């Protein structure tokens, strides 16, 4: 019946596939293209999932043939359609540009001819596929794979060859300078599709996300933003005239400015007729607010207030009247916000509250002193707005003014954004930068990170209605790239906000100074068809151009600005903003009865928290943290009021703010600062309390996933309580934050924490979750982010840029999934500072190409790091922090995980191996539970000294490998004795001694003879296990045999006599105690293909012992590698190119040795020696750790994950105390056990070379009586020479 | 290395020991406990490194990379980066730095002895010897605010010549009954400064 059900499932697969045809749609009466990709991809994925599902269990062995045919047919159609979607997508816009664009054959005749050939081939394939829409019929054509690969390669070739036309097309419409080449060809080719253009307006305009169109897509009705706010054109532009794309898009750009000016005039008329009354109607006010856009409403309020103040100062009664009207409007604002509101108009009300409270403060300052004339500098200092309806030019009807600086509103549609709280520091910044802009000099604020530099520059640019662009410039911002973005900015008329400008390679900075000089000279000529020379070309300069420079002097030894460039920028120092004022205004805007009380309680709370708490490298209590707390407090207040309304009202604002503070700051704390912070909360807020939880559903499915993948689980006070609550904290920070960072010592369970959280979120929300793990140090910064070719200006994507671009494009439906990008390395300001504009609220990645990649809301960039000792505050403060303490992952957790993985998942992969695994686990449980023996031995081995820094998890994984070898040996005995299987009592008395032998060689394998003897005698004193009695021989010198007793290694070493032919041959080893012990131990490690490190002094015998071990395993091929000081992972890449080959598979690309069936082992002779960076990292060591833990690496050529198939590592090294050697990272040492091979010593050396000399003095049979004194003299002189020199 | 070992045995006569002194909710008590914890940890690190240099300098012990770097720094007379944790003025020489560290450790020993027996309120502390004085000032303000049940943000400072601070020195001024007079002297040492919050 089960077989019949499976046959019915395959028959249903046959029916659903034979009834499946490609859905072709006509493409404008020229062709018929295939659409509807997502359903096909999902169906193929779920069919392959089902095929793998009944493949595993239970009756797959009877019907293997048709299932194999189905799975490789599905893989083939998956590969074909994976190529096909990209080929069709490229061809659509390539045909669009090559048809609609003229003067192309006059420009690129060979390219046009090649594209006509490509189009003929593609059209022929389309006729062939339209003859038979059946998917198996399309698969039935031979040569489809090679044809599609050739088609894709030639389309990519013409893609790269089409680059010269793009600059010429960009010179027409200025805003095209901010999009990449591929997106620009998408724009040009889809100029008639139009609906495909809606995802590229974001990069081109300020706050424009889409354009409102007609049913026929012939006219552009208006512009909509990301938040749903809409602007409708007064006179719509018509594409039904068939203009060029640049022509109608320029018409759109002009029309939005004209329309915004008209709506601003109407709105300011409305506010003029509103503001004449001492009392206002909230209903009419709210209708006007909902009528006009947020930008225009804030602008109208500012214009009305400025006009009222000027008419009052024209002439204390009028000024008091102005203040009274402002306060009445502010009270109406606060009472309207205090109730529930729709979201967009709630943001509008919040912006108006901020603007009106700033105006109230300004009016109070004016009325506190005595002001009588409009020409007083006290009034002239603040920004003023003047609107004359008599002006016939609608663009220049509003004149923004500050002290001696006349400005025209840019009328760029900004959307909503976030209004900035007008600190007096922000007022001084506004004054200084408007003075610099009046003087035709770029502004340049500086100071410590997190004081409001780039945000204040953006706020000023938004106040003036200008387009501001934030560039996160790094060392790779060259002269040419800077010139390109300057000419783009100058042609558009947009501001420049170059952030972290002082990491810019001083000579290139001095070169940039010339372009900046030319820019301000052109601006001064404008200030009284003007051009300036940039990159040997005279280009138009818009009067709205500005350059702003954000710097952090003394950050990480950044490049000093030259005096030539410093004179072109007006400096302002912002070092401390008014935290009191910003918190008070934000809380009053979010809606809080005791807003001032809460601000006065929260800002000194952070001041005391920065000093009473401990000093750690990952703490931040600055303005960014304070603003995150305030925003989360507003969000949780909204959630609580919605929960109450679901049942005006009264809410515990204090408790809400404490909930937000704990939710944001509790995870970053160490285990010793939790009572201190809770005491601070109890002191500041007396009636505080603290409640958490109510995450029962996700907690239950978290338990389900933990039980699924052999993980332990707790409920707060159980064995897993701390780890589970840390996972919950990580989930909370993913919910409320932007970019995370998980910090803790190696062996804290953070990787398992985020994996289990991702799968629990999968099972809870039903949305697919995909995680990309990137090691930032295993590749250079060029491969991590990108590289600009100096010869031809083309950009090749890096690893992270490629991943983000793939997620943004979402060809395979990656926008709807859950994407997590994990930087599983370590942090230094070389590469993490390129993510300054990503983790900040800018939400974009800036490249030297000038192309910007916004961060989609489903992407959560996150870090998994060990320490933050080499990262700066500018990147510590931007990340939500979770601290995984070392005691989060207790040792009994890992013990239980090992025992569960022993009981399940048999090694040779019910089964005999599974049964013997279960028996071994059940007889070794009492030595693992609680303290037992292993925990005491491990805590003593911590107190011992070792040649490497001993981590718990290194020796613990080593012990697990030894126990797996014990189970394999028992299985070998069972296979060797089929008549008499392994009896349970001698199996018990064998495992009970193998565990002692294995803990000895695990916890004392990387130490000296006296220390391992000390650990042996400690184990003898502490355990109740039968041990071999000997007053002098330690337990380290004993082997446990398959019978169950202790066998000495002295009986294992023979008294061999080597022939005179091979006296000192390289492969000849006279066996001794250390030789056979290390031989057996190395065999134990290599049987499971576990990587290892052979440490010891040079010449001690490490590679000799390794080769003696490898010659006993005939299935392994050794490749020798030598590591110099200047060793880079290109050596491993070249070795993999030589001895291995790359093979494409349905589940990815794998790297395997050419020798089929054999195992390749890579021998690195000087694993310590690769040069350590100034930030304490080694590129080769990080690469090896990446491919040991993750089981593979990233191929640099095409940014594709490569999984090793049959590869393992062995390491040799001198002790880290030696002058040239450096200590390895504990994250790398977590995987590789170390065994310390020392010098043989005099007693062992005597016999080792006595055998050699007794063999060698046989060519002369009259001297054989002198071999012993000859060896004694040799050993004595060697020891004497070793002692002094 | 002979004179290196001579100076290396000269220095630690001013450095002996420090106790770690833990159930108190007083801000001053917990601040002084974490202060003496940091001081004891740094003293243990410095003394262990010093003993290692003694062993590698006069005796039988192999020199590691860390020991070679420390020996080179001590020979050049520049302060090692491992020992420098608190703020030192413009990179002081090791000879004066060890004396300053001895003064700080002796002060923390006096705090430990006073806490061995509120009790910690009556002591007079030099703000120079503390690893962070602004934290002490904020903790003092917190202590008076919690002991009086007063608002933290509305407390001014009254200065006289409930907490005593020693070692404060003026710059071109003199004091008499809390009156400032301009003087030609470079620095006049205030005997004891009295801090009260109102
Ligand atoms: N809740 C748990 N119960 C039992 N074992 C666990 C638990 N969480 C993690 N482990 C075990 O801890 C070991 C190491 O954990 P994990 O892989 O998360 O490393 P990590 O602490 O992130 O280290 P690294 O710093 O090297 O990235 C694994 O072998 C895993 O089986
Ligand atoms: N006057 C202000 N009003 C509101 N928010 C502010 C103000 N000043 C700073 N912030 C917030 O504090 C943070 C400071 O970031 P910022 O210092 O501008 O970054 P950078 O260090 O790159 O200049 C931002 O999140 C900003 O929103
Ligand atoms: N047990 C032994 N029997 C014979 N020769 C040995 C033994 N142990 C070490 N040797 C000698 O030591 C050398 C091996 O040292 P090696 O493994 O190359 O050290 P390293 O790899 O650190 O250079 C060989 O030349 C071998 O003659
Ligand atoms: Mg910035
Ligand atoms: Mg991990």
């Amino acid at each position: 019946q089960g077989e019949m059900a499976l046959e019915e499932f395959l028959k249903q697969i046959r029916e659903v596939w034979n009834t499946y045809e490609l859905d072709l749609v006509n493409y404008q009466n020229k062709c018929r293209l295939i659409r509807g990709w997502d359903d096909l991809f999902n169906k193929v994925k779920e069919h392959i999932n089902s095929v793998s599902a009944m493949k595993l269990s239970p009756y797959y062995k009877v019907f293997e043939e048709d299932a194999l045919s189905w799975e490789d047919k599905l893989n083939r159609i998956m590969a074909l359609f994976d190529v096909w979607i990209d080929v069709q997508r490229r061809w659509v816009y390539l045909e669009g540009i090559f048809t609609g664009s003229a003067d192309i054959k006059h420009l690129l005749p060979v390219e046009t001819q090649r594209f006509q050939s490509i189009s003929t081939e593609f059209l022929a394939l389309m006729k062939k596929v339209s003859k038979s829409p059946l998917v198996m019929d399309v698969l039935n054509i031979q040569g489809v794979q090679r044809s599609l690969e050739r088609l894709a390669d030639l389309l990519g070739k013409i893609q790269k060859a089409l680059g010269e036309y793009l600059e010429r097309e960009r010179s027409s419409f200025p805003r095209f300078y901010f999009v990449g080449d591929e997106d620009l060809l998408e724009i040009i080719g889809n100029s008639k599709n139009v609906a495909k253009l809606q995802k590229h307006f974001k990069k081109m305009f300020a706050g424009v996300s889409s354009i409102i169109l007609n049913e026929d897509n012939s006219v552009v009705l208006g512009i909509s933003s990301r938040e749903g706010e809409e602007v409708m054109f007064k006179t719509p532009v018509s594409i039904t005239e068939h203009p060029k794309i640049n022509e109608w898009l320029t018409l759109v750009e002009k029309e939005m400015r004209v329309t915004l000016a008209k709506l601003l005039a109407e709105s300011v008329t409305e506010v003029e007729i509103f503001g004449k009354a001492t009392s206002i109607d909230p209903n009419t006010y709210i209708t006007w607010i909902d009528k006009y856009q947020a930008q225009l409403v804030v602008l109208s309020a500012q214009i009305a207030w400025s006009e009222n103040v000027e008419t009052a100062l024209s002439s204390a009664a009028p000024l008091h009247s102005v203040l009274s009207n402002v306060e009445v409007t502010l009270n109406v604002l606060a009472d309207s916000v205090l109730m529930e509101q729709p979201p967009l108009r709630r943001r509008k009300l919040e912006h108006l509250i901020t603007e009106l409270v700033h105006q109230r403060d300004v009016t109070r300052s004016l009325i506190k002193s005595k002001i009588d004339n409009a020409k007083s500098f006290e009034w002239l200092s603040q920004m003023r707005f003047y609107f004359d309806p008599k002006q016939t030019d609608v663009l220049q009807q509003l004149s923004i003014q500050m002290a001696n600086a006349k400005f025209n509103y840019g009328f760029e549609y900004l959307g909503v954004q976030d209004k900035l709280v007008q600190t007096p520091l922000t007022d001084r910044c506004y004054l200084t930068m408007t003075q610099a802009l009046e003087a035709r000099l770029g502004g340049s604020p500086f100071g410590p990170a997190g004081t409001g530099k780039t945000e204040s520059v953006k706020a000023l640019g938004h106040q003036l209605g200008r387009f501001v662009l934030v560039f996160n410039c790094d060392e790779t911002f060259d002269f040419q790239a800077m010139g390109r973005i300057f000419v783009g900015l100058c042609q558009v008329g947009a501001w420049g906000c170059f952030d972290e400008f002082n990491r810019l390679e001083e000579r290139m900075l001095s070169a940039v100074s010339q372009q900046v000089q030319c820019i301000q000279e052109a601006l001064r000529e404008h200030s009284n068809p003007i051009t300036c020379e940039l990159l040997n070309k005279q280009v138009k300069v818009s009067p709205d151009m500005a350059i702003f420079i954000t710097m952090n002097p003394g950050y990480a030894g950044r490049s000093n600005l030259p005096d030539n460039l410093k004179k072109l920028f007006r400096s302002l120092a912002m070092t401390k903003p008014d935290r009191q004022l910003i918190a008070q205004v934000m809380l009053y805007s979010q809606g809080f009865r005791t807003a001032e009380v809460l601000a006065n309680k929260i800002v000194p709370f952070f001041k005391l928290c920065d000093e009473q708490l401990s000093s750690q490298s990952h703490y931040d209590f600055g303005l960014r943290a304070l603003k995150s707390v305030l925003v989360s407090a507003g969000n949780v207040k909204r959630e609580r009021i919605q929960k109450i309304k679901r049942e005006a009202e009264n809410l515990p604002e204090q408790e809400i703010l404490i909930q937000s503070v704990c939710e944001t700051m509790v995870p970053k704390l160490v285990a010793e600062d939790i009572p201190l912070l809770f005491s601070l909360l109890s002191d500041v807020f007396p009636g505080v309390q603290y409640h958490r939880g109510e995450m029962t559903a996700l907690r239950e499915e978290l338990k389900k996933v933990c039980q699924e993948m052999y993980l332990t689980y707790g409920d707060g006070e159980e064995v897993g309580g701390m780890w589970v609550e840390k996972v919950l904290q990580l989930y909370q920070i993913t919910q409320i934050n932007h970019g995370l960072m998980m910090v803790g010592p190696s062996g804290s369970g953070k990787s398992m924490a985020w994996r289990v959280l991702l799968k629990a979120l999968e099972r809870l929300e039903g949305v697919e979750g995909v995680a990309h793990i990137i090691d930032p140090k295993a590749i250079s910064k060029d491969h991590l982010y990108g590289t600009l070719d100096p010869n031809t200006r083309e950009w090749t994507d890096g690893l992270f840029t490629h991943v983000l671009r793939k997620i943004i494009d979402s060809v395979r439906g990656e926008l709807q999934k859950r994407q997590w990008i994990v930087f599983d390395g370590d942090v230094d300001p070389e590469w993490v500072e390129n993510l300054n504009s990503v983790l900040d609220d800018n939400k974009l990645l800036t490249l030297p190409n000038g192309e910007r990649l916004s961060l989609p809301p489903n992407v959560r960039i996150m870090f998994e790091v060990q320490d933050l000792k080499y990262a700066t505050l500018a990147t510590v403060s931007r990340c939500g922090m979770v601290w995984f303490s070392e005691d989060v992952l207790s040792t009994d957790m890992i013990f239980n995980n090992f025992l569960a993985r022993l009981r399940s998942i048999p090694l040779d992969e019910a089964s005999p191996m599974l049964q013997i695994q279960r028996d071994a686990a059940t007889i070794m449980q009492p030595y693992f539970t609680s303290n037992g023996l292993v925990t005491k031995a491990l805590e003593h081995a911590f107190q011992l000294e070792h040649i490497m820094d001993l981590t718990r998890l290194r020796c613990l994984g080593s012990l697990f490998s030894m126990l797996h070898q014990a189970c394999r040996n028992v299985a070998q005995y069972n296979a060797n004795h089929p008549d008499f299987p392994m009896q349970i009592e001698q199996l018990e008395r064998y495992i009970q001694r193998y565990l002692v032998y294995a803990i000895l060689w695990s916890l004392s394998g990387d130490s000296r003879l006296k220390m391992r003897a000390e650990l042996g005698e400690y184990i003898r004193r502490i355990t109740t296990v039968p041990l071999p009695t000997a007053p002098n021989i330690p337990i380290i010198d004993y082997e446990v045999s398959i019978s169950g007793e202790w066998s000495p290694w002295q009986a294992k070493v023979p008294q061999i006599e080597v022939e005179t032919h091979k006296v000192a041959a390289p492969d000849v080893v006279v066996p001794t105690l250390d030789t056979v012990r290390h031989e057996a131990l190395l065999y134990t490690w290599l049987a499971e293909h576990k990587p290892l490190v052979l440490c010891g002094p040079p010449g001690s015998g490490k590679t000799m012992t390794l080769f003696s071990a490898l010659r006993a395993l005939p299935d392994m091929e050794v490749v020798g590698l030598n590591f110099s000081s200047a060793t880079t992972p290109e050596l491993l890449l070249k070795t993999f190119d030589h001895y291995c080959e790359y093979r494409r598979t349905p589940n990815g690309v794998v790297l395997a040795p050419v020798q089929l069936g054999k195992w390749l082992v890579l021998f690195c002779d000087e694993i310590n020696l690769p040069d350590m960076d100034k930030y304490g990292t080694q590129r080769v060591i990080s690469f090896i750790r990446q491919m040991v833990e993750h089981g593979g690496f990233y191929r640099t050529s095409d940014q594709t994950w490569v999984k090793l198939e049959r590869i393992q590592f062995v390491g040799a090294c001198n002790p880290p105390t030696d002058p040239g050697r450096k200590p390895l990272s504990h994250r790398f040492l977590r995987h590789v056990p170390v065994v310390y091979v020392d010098y043989p010593g005099p007693a062992s050396l005597t016999q080792i070379y006595g055998t050699f000399n007794r063999a060698m003095l046989r060519l002369i049979p009259s001297l054989r009586t002198y071999a012993e004194p000859l060896t004694a003299a040799m050993v004595e002189f060697y020891t004497m020479s070793q002692e002094r020199f | 290395h002979t004179t290196a070992s001579n100076w290396l045995h000269l220095i630690p006569q001013t450095l002996s020991h420090l106790k770690r002194t833990e159930n108190i909710k007083d801000p001053l008590f917990r601040f002084f406990e974490r202060e003496v914890k940091m001081g004891a940890k740094l003293l243990q690190d410095v003394r262990q490194d010093l003993a290692d240099v003694v062993q590698v300098c006069e005796g039988k012990k192999k020199q590691t990379n860390y020991l070679r770097t420390l020996i080179n720094e001590l020979v050049k007379g520049i302060l090692p980066r491992s020992w420098s944790h608190y703020t030192v003025p413009a990179g002081m020489t090791v000879i004066q730095w060890v004396s300053d560290f001895s003064e700080r450790i002796k002060q923390l020993q006096n705090i430990s002895l006073a806490a061995a027996s509120k009790e910690l309120k009556n002591i007079h502390v030099c703000l120079g010897g503390l690893f962070v004085p602004e934290a002490y000032i904020t903790a003092t303000r917190q202590y008076v605010a919690q002991a009086n049940s007063w608002s933290l943000e509305e407390l001014c400072l009254e200065v006289n010549v409930s907490f005593g601070v020693t070692g404060l020195k003026l710059q071109g001024a003199t004091c008499n009954n809390n009156k400032l007079s301009l003087s030609n002297a470079i620095s006049t040492a205030l005997p004891l400064t009295q801090l009260r919050w109102v």
